[PDB]
DNA sequence: GGTTTTTGTCTGGCTTCACACTTGATTTGCATCACTGTGTAAGACAGGCCA
DNA sequence: CACAGTGATGCAAATCAAGTGTGAAGCCAGACAAAAACC
């Protein structure tokens, strides 16, 4: 009973959210990083600085489409350092 | 209290623990365990921590991070590990990540006993004829007593087998998961108990030279279970049905026997306690629990798995070359080349019965020749009741064969050279041989087969044999002949032909009616008299098989390899414990239970 | 009938994952390869009884 | 003959890894009454 009791009073009480205790008593009573992932880290600030709000989606979304326009030589070469580094790990 | 050690966490607690103990000794009889099981699966929900809650759960179910018992056992016996191998396996992952992800010997034991028969209570009502009540019978002497001692008959077999019912019943437990899952597929309620009834392909082999290094060969005897109906109001409903019937995988072994399938003294006493147990089992409902409720089973046996020679052997008929040369019928060889197609199914086990009485009572005082041709071949008397089918491998094979002889006779025009030798012969084929590898790259072998039969049966190779063939209006009839066997191949290559094809199915006697009469009339060169038990069953029986069975191709080579497998690998070297130890491994190996963990990545 | 239980009802503000999107270099999944030994049964072949 | 079953192979498809802001999903509390079995 209790779920049609409330939802009739939905308009009985105009706008109220009624509490529990009364209301009761009411019914009751009725790895490296790759390049371009070393890229993206670093860049990150530049593209929130200059677009604070854009998503995940957006922010990554970008970053992916200018930095395949594009120079990025420097990160590969980061990328075979880290990678050789890691692989000494054992 | 975490960074703790035990003594610590247990004086720390102590206080809470005396209160905890008091509290659970008070209030559920001492049950500890349940209470802190559901207060810390209920504090972990209170957290949101659902993840760890349900781990937890899991954990208890036995689903994550340490396998069931009987997914170990589904490994070990489905991968031929042994007890030491798989131990090994065991103690060192065990070692190396410190958790017990495979679980110890005893356990699979244990989980081994629940899949074995014998362990399911049930009944027999009327209790069966001759066949002991008690339900805790597992592996038994396949010998059922055979007297041994050195006066009697010389025992030179080992075999081990199971009751006969109390096998059934592990099989259908075994399915139990499959059989409730169908029933709510077809729209009806898990507890219904309404009698189900249980068809059961009925199946028997030797498996030749069994040895490892004197050859040692074994008889297979087996059951599969083919469909499961239900009785909702006066429709039968099927709520299983096995997908693979020919599968080695669903192929429950019964006995395994050390012996000669043509050995027939030894053979009828391992086999013959079995039958007994079956024929009992003809008239008697099983009542098994399934789920909590009591379901009634009744069972239908058809002994459709023999091949020509093991039900010639057991139905009391002459051996192979015989002049009676089909098992459904009284024919000979010369009548069912005469008489192409107008053949029907006549034998039964009875009548082989009193065949076989009359053979022995020679009633009418007559010759050997009158009285065998009296029994139409029973001279022996029968002891299994067979269903005799047909493989669609011999379909094929029978008809590549005929079609085969009848290029070469084309080629080398047979009709306008009735006394031509050997050697003129020999060259026809040759020409064949040779015109069919240049044209469609066949390999003449000299041994009939499916592949080639599959590459020959084609209307171009008709077209590519004619390229051979003078006369234009021949090639007319072998087209035509061509055309009449691609209509009739379907019916017996398909697994159910009244879906998959109608209308050839209707057709199929008049095709095979065309086809008689167009060997009869334009190639009466290929009649002489003979003709094979495949060729003379495909042009006369098919409809009725698939009439009484349904399918031809529903209705075992791996076997001697499975065999030899089990017993090298994972079997005591001891006479005493080998077979024993083959025969139990063999049927965990055919558990749809274990089965279901093995395909889990689908 | 009284005396005991199960299982709901109404909120929100909480906590804990899954998804969202990209890039490309790893990692998995899966079917396939080439290949002979072995079982099986299709089909040569040895054989002895009686005319 | 077919075919079983070996270790290697090769290509397609997940997968990983980072950023974090969502949305979805389940749970909390307290007075209490339905739908239910126990004397
Ligand atoms: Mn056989
Ligand atoms: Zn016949």
């Amino acid at each position: 009973f209790v779920q049609t009791c409330r939802e009739e009073h939905k308009k009985k009480h105009p706008d109220a959210s009624v509490n529990f205790s009364e209301f009761s008593k009411k019914c009751s009573e009725r790895r490296p990083p790759s390049a371009f992932f070393l890229f993206c880290s670093e860049y990150r600030p530049k593209i929130k600085g200059e677009h604070p709000g854009l998503s995940i989606g957006d922010v990554a979304k970008k970053l992916g489409e200018m930095w395949n326009n594009t120079d990025k030589q420097p990160y590969e070469k980061k990328a075979a350092k880290l990678k050789e580094k890691y692989e000494k790990d054992i | 209290l975490l960074s703790l050690t035990r003594r610590a966490q247990k004086h720390r607690l102590r206080e809470l623990k005396i209160q905890v103990k008091e509290f659970a000794d008070k209030e559920e009889g001492g049950d500890v365990k349940a209470v802190c099981l559901t207060l810390f699966l209920l504090a972990l929900r209170a957290r949101n921590e659902h993840r760890q809650a349900d781990e937890l759960e899991a954990i208890m179910q036995g689903r994550g991070s340490g396998l069931q018992p009987a997914v170990c056992l589904a490994i070990r016996v489905n991968t031929f590990l042994s007890c030491s191998q798989y131990h090994k396996m065991y103690r060192t992952v065990k070692a190396i990540t410190g958790r017990q992800i495979f679980q110890p010997l005893h356990a699979l034991r244990n989980a081994e006993k629940v899949l074995l028969p014998g362990y399911h209570p049930f009944e027999w009502q009327p209790p069966l004829k001759n066949v002991s009540s008690r339900t805790d019978v597992g592996i038994i002497d396949g010998l059922s007593g055979l007297a041994s001692s050195v006066d009697e008959y010389p025992v030179d077999t080992i075999a081990k087998r199971f009751r006969y019912d109390s096998a059934l019943v592990s099989a259908l437990m075994d399915m139990e998961e499959d059989i409730l899952e169908g029933m709510r597929s077809q729209d009806l309620d898990d507890y219904l108990n309404g009698p189900f009834t249980v068809v059961v392909k009925e199946s028997c082999d030797g498996m030749g030279d069994v040895s490892e290094k004197v050859p040692e060969k074994a008889v297979r005897f087996s059951f599969t279970v083919m469909r499961i109906t239900i009785e909702h109001g006066s429709q039968n409903v099927k709520v299983f049905e096995e997908p693979k019937p020919n599968s080695e995988l669903c192929c429950k072994p019964l006995c395994l026997m050390l012996a000669d399938e043509s050995d027939h003294e030894t053979l009828t006493a391992i086999l013959s306690p079995l039958i007994a147990e079956r024929e009992a089992m003809k008239s008697s409902e099983l009542t098994l629990e399934m789920g909590g409720i009591p379901r009634t089973f009744k069972f239908i046996f058809r002994g459709t798995g023999y091949d020509e020679k093991l039900v010639r052997e057991v139905e009391g008929l002459e051996a192979s070359g015989s002049v009676y040369i089909c098992t459904l019928c009284d024919t000979t060889r010369l009548e069912a080349s005469q008489n192409l197609v107008f053949h029907s199914i006549t034998r039964s086990h009875a009548e082989n019965l009193q065949r076989y009485e009359v053979w022995r009572s020679n009633p009418y005082h007559e010759s050997v020749e009158e009285l065998r041709d009296r029994v139409k071949g029973v001279s022996a008397k029968p002891f299994i009741e067979t269903v005799p089918s047909i493989d669609a491998l011999h379909c094929d094979i029978g008809n590549a064969a005929e079609f085969y002889k009848i290029f070469q006779l084309e080629i080398g025009e047979v009709y306008k050279h009735p006394n031509a030798s050997k050697e003129e012969r020999k060259r026809w084929q040759a020409t064949l041989d040779k015109h069919l590898r240049k044209r469609m790259n066949l390999k003449p072998i000299m041994r009939m087969n499916g592949n080639f039969a599959r590459k020959l049966m084609t209307q171009e190779t008709v077209d590519a044999v004619c390229e051979l063939i003078p006369s234009e209006e021949r090639h007319e009839a072998l087209r035509e002949l061509m055309d009449l066997y691609l209509k009739m191949k379907p019916v017996w290559r398909s697994s159910c032909p009244a879906k998959e094809c109608p209308e050839s199915l209707c057709q199929y006697s008049f095709n095979s009616q065309r086809f008689a009469e167009l060997l009869s009339t334009k190639f009466k060169y290929r009649y002489e008299g003979k003709i094979t038990n495949y060729f003379h069953k495909t042009l006369a029986h098919v409809p009725e098989i698939i009439e009484r069975d349904g399918s031809i191709g529903a209705w075992n080579q791996s076997g001697n390899k499975l065999f030899r497998r089990f017993r090298k690998m994972n079997a005591r070297q001891s006479k005493c414990y080998e077979m024993e130890d083959v025969l139990k491994h063999h049927w965990l190996y055919t558990s749809k239970y274990l089965q279901k963990f093995m395909n889990a990545h689908n």
